[PDB]
């Protein structure tokens, strides 16, 4: 007993992202997980974390950057990478954490907010230097962190950019 | 089997069974107005009578509707 | 079916050595 | 001509019928 | 007779003399100075022919300002013939025009709304239009043009963005145009205005006529448990 | 913005790769198949986590066509796009309807309605350009485009930006 | 064609609804009551309890207690025997207290009467056309 029903738009500013990327996701071994929303540096990382893994599996059996990343994709990667190429290259041009250790500080320092998945990843990705900005660049803030939190996190989010 | 089975290509959107899934091939493009759907559309190779028989019964009010998953 | 499923499968440039199981509980 | 050769309902074009057949990835690796 | 009356039937005048034609005011006016009107009386007073009279009291009827009731009659001299009067439902047509007022109110503002949006693009030769996030997907490879999926011509912007402004005064317009309606309803809610019917509204009757032949009395009959659709009022 | 989304597949083996390393070559469609693709659905598509540890259930052989159909489930970073957000790309290609911003792998269209009204389109330039008397957009340049609008069809995302509302434009 | 090729599984058979058809309404595919009013009520679409019962009852005795009527959802309208006329349903009343009284059931009233039951011409009305010609 299934057709049309009136589904909310997907919208970011409501938080509504939709069906596949609800709260609680069902992963394959069947358990139930947060969502996982990344910020620029810490996808930059998982990808290039993955990409030195499958370059290490085939071989066994920040201008520097775009190119040392380049070169790894057309070797780890198959045809039709267009796409991943343009990602990559995006991602290291648009990341404020270069390093991991700044990655891992920036998650435990939003995360004592308890805010959405997606909302910790915006601040991250973003540099906002006023709490208007931030409030006003991610309307889901309204109301959900108070200045003075969001003035101080944006704060030290600043002390620990590098580069 | 096999025998008996040796057509006609149809899309049906997954929210309804009716075959009124407009399919612009050429830009790969899917769309059932009326359910405002594009990313839930299915391919069933069914003899073109069948077709037909659906059309014919979609005349006379009647909803045959082909889903792809069983309740 | 196996004896038409893997003349089929010969006929489309498999290589020959039947790796089939039958899903009836799944026997080889 | 090939190799081979309100209420709700189960003419369809569709079909042995009553056993599937599946492709055994454990036999494969030892035939060879 | 009662306040309630008076304020009701000047707001079917309001209505009928603005929003409707020349006629409509004379055969509605008739039916409100007059109780129950059979239709012979009616074509009298007005001097129309039935030709005439038919379009008015269609559209009269379709938005209830007007209501039917058919009954037969059992004259000595001729056969029984079967008379036709029409008189006002006040609580039908009060809600008929709460109902389209708000609608068109309502439709205004939707077009005011829609017409503040960005102007989606359109195709001239096959006159097929195009929102802009559909026409963003019919970009080119020199991405100059929309180009157009059937055509394949160069897509036109549409027009209407000089229009904000008009709406804004339409919608002016209306509001001030209409302020009578909304100051008579609103005394209308404060107060309860009993449903009439054909017998109730024979109460007040002036008779057009000295020897109508429709006689212009309520006999139903005895014990006939018969209704039909809206025949009856709380 | 960028998930880890546990995605699941359909992919159908030709007969010719029944052997032992049939494994090897279902791993290869899914980098193949996968990886660069678009899907209105997840979003772009963009690595496979764990290649090592893919999960594939037993194939099921298809009566009239004699390939395999497989199952597969994979963990795999998407970018799914949404309305209302807002992210940073560079300007990418230039004319008269608007400029295009590039974010990751998709592009954001910003039309001229939804720029500024101080905004003017300027073609003497070589390149092309929207001056404004505080800034100047052009191809390489970087703007902060805001998602008004995403149609996502089962092979493709497109959509629209704004730079009207403020702290949006130039960076 | 990109779009999954799948079997068909279920056949739901049912009716359209107007708002569907409309809305369905635009290689290629193409482009596109007698027994009932017996047992509901024709005056409010509720349930008498069913054709032999010819009356609402608004009142009906209690269960647990007898002699002691307990209210229910009703009018009290006395149904009609309805008879299929043609391609008609005409009904007809049976007075209290002497032929029955017989109407023509438009399809209006018993549209409106189903639709109160408790998932799967225009130019002639337009003007004039007295209600023998409609
Ligand atoms: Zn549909
Ligand atoms: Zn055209
Ligand atoms: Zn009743």
């Amino acid at each position: 007993r299934r057709l049309k029903k009136v589904e909310e738009e997907e919208n970011a500013a409501t938080l509504q992202l939709g069906q596949e990327f609800q709260l609680k996701q069902i992963n394959h071994q069947g358990e139930e997980e947060e969502l996982i929303a990344l910020n620029l540096s810490e996808a930059r990382l998982v990808i290039k974390e993955a990409l030195v893994e499958r370059r290490r599996a085939f071989k066994r059996s920040r201008e520097k950057e775009l190119e040392s990343i380049d070169v790894l994709l057309e070797q780890t990667t198959g045809g039709n990478n267009k796409d991943l190429k343009n990602t990559m290259q995006y991602l290291t041009n648009f990341s404020r954490f270069r390093d991991q250790e700044t990655v891992g500080a920036v998650i435990q320092l939003l995360k004592s907010t308890g805010l959405h998945p997606f909302e910790v990843a915006q601040l991250g990705s973003l540099a906002c230097d006023t709490a208007d900005e931030a409030k006003t660049l991610i309307p889901s803030l309204n109301n959900k962190i108070s200045d003075d939190e969001l003035e101080r996190i944006l704060k030290e989010l600043s002390n620990l950019e590098t580069l | 089997a096999s025998f008996l089975k040796e057509a006609f290509r149809v899309h049906i959107c997954g929210i309804c069974g009716l075959m009124t899934v407009i399919a612009k091939l050429n830009h790969n493009q899917f769309e059932c107005k009326g359910c405002d759907n594009k990313i839930d559309i299915y391919q069933i190779h069914i003899p073109y009578a069948a077709k037909l028989l659906f059309q014919e019964l979609m005349a006379m009010n009647i909803t045959p509707r082909l889903y792809t998953d069983r309740s | 079916r196996i004896l038409g499923t893997r003349a089929l499968q010969i006929s489309m440039n498999a290589p020959v050595f039947i790796p089939l199981v039958i899903r009836r509980e799944d026997w080889s | 001509q090939s190799e081979e050769t309100a209420e709700l309902d189960d003419i369809l074009g569709q079909m042995t019928g009553a056993f599937d057949v599946m492709i055994d990835e454990e036999s494969l690796v030892k035939y060879m | 007779d009662r306040p309630i009356d008076d304020i009701v039937k000047n707001l079917l005048k309001f209505v009928v003399r603005g929003f409707y034609g020349g006629s409509f005011v004379l055969v509605l006016d008739a039916i409100l100075f007059h109780s129950v009107l059979a239709e012979d009386d009616l074509k009298q007073l007005l001097s129309i022919n039935k030709t005439e009279l038919g379009p008015l009291i269609a559209r009269l009827r379709s938005d209830r300002l007007i209501s039917i009731h058919k009954q037969r009659e059992y004259p000595p001299n001729s056969k029984s013939v079967e008379r036709v009067y029409y008189y006002v439902k006040y609580p039908h047509a009060i809600d008929a025009i709460k109902w389209k007022v708000h609608q068109v109110v309502q439709r205004l503002k939707d077009d005011l709304d829609k017409n503040s949006e960005p102007n989606g693009y359109m195709c001239p030769i096959c006159l097929t239009k195009y929102t802009q996030l559909e026409a963003v997907q019919l970009l080119n490879f020199d991405r100059t043009e929309f180009l157009c999926s059937l055509c394949d011509e160069p897509l036109v912007e549409d027009d209407s963005g000089k229009k904000n402004k008009e709406k804004q005064d339409k919608l002016n317009r209306l509001m001030d145009q209409i302020q009578p309606i909304i100051d008579s309803l609103k005394k209308i809610d404060d107060s309860r205005i009993e449903e009439n019917t054909f017998e109730i509204a024979l109460a007040r009757l002036i008779p057009p006529q000295n020897q109508s032949h429709a006689a212009y009395t309520y006999n139903p009959k005895k014990g006939s448990t018969m209704f039909r659709p809206g025949d009856s009022a709380p | 913005m960028f998930f880890i989304k546990d995605l699941s597949l359909n992919i159908t083996l030709h007969p010719s790769f029944f052997g032992p390393r049939m494994k090897q070559y279902l791993k290869t469609k899914l980098l193949e198949e996968v990886e660069g693709s678009c899907t209105g659905k997840f979003g772009y598509i963009l690595c496979v986590l764990d290649y090592d540890n893919i999960d594939i259930q037993r194939g099921r052989i298809l009566p009239t066509d004699g390939s395999a159909e497989f199952n597969v489930k994979y963990r795999a970073v998407v970018f799914k796009p949404f309305k209302g957000e807002v992210v940073d790309g560079t300007v990418v290609s230039c004319s008269q309807h608007g400029f295009e911003v590039q974010v990751g792998p998709m592009k954001v269209f910003v039309t001229k309605h939804l720029m500024p009204q101080d905004l003017t389109f300027n073609a003497g330039s070589n390149p092309p350009s929207y001056q404004s008397s505080e800034d100047v957009i052009t191809i390489k340049s970087r703007i902060r485009v805001k998602i008004e609008g995403c149609i996502s069809q089962v092979s493709s995302i497109h959509a629209i930006g704004s730079i009207k509302e403020d702290y949006l434009g130039a960076i | 064609s990109s779009a999954p090729l799948r079997t068909v599984k279920e056949v739901q058979f049912g009716l359209f609804s107007p708002e569907e058809v409309r809305a369905i309404s635009v290689e290629c595919p193409g482009h596109f009551i007698k027994k009932v009013c017996e047992c509901v009520c024709m005056h409010c679409g509720k349930l008498l309890l069913c054709k032999t019962k010819m009356v609402c009852e608004t009142d009906v005795p209690s269960e647990d207690d007898p002699t002691q009527l307990v209210s229910r959802g009703g009018c009290g309208n006395t149904q009609p025997t309805i008879r299929k006329d043609g391609l008609k349903l005409v009904g007809s009343w049976k007075k209290d207290r002497d032929e029955p009284e017989l109407r023509v059931l438009s399809t209006e009233e018993i549209l409106n009467i189903f639709k109160h039951i408790s998932v799967f011409l225009e130019t002639l009305e337009h003007n004039g056309a007295p209600h023998h010609a409609i």
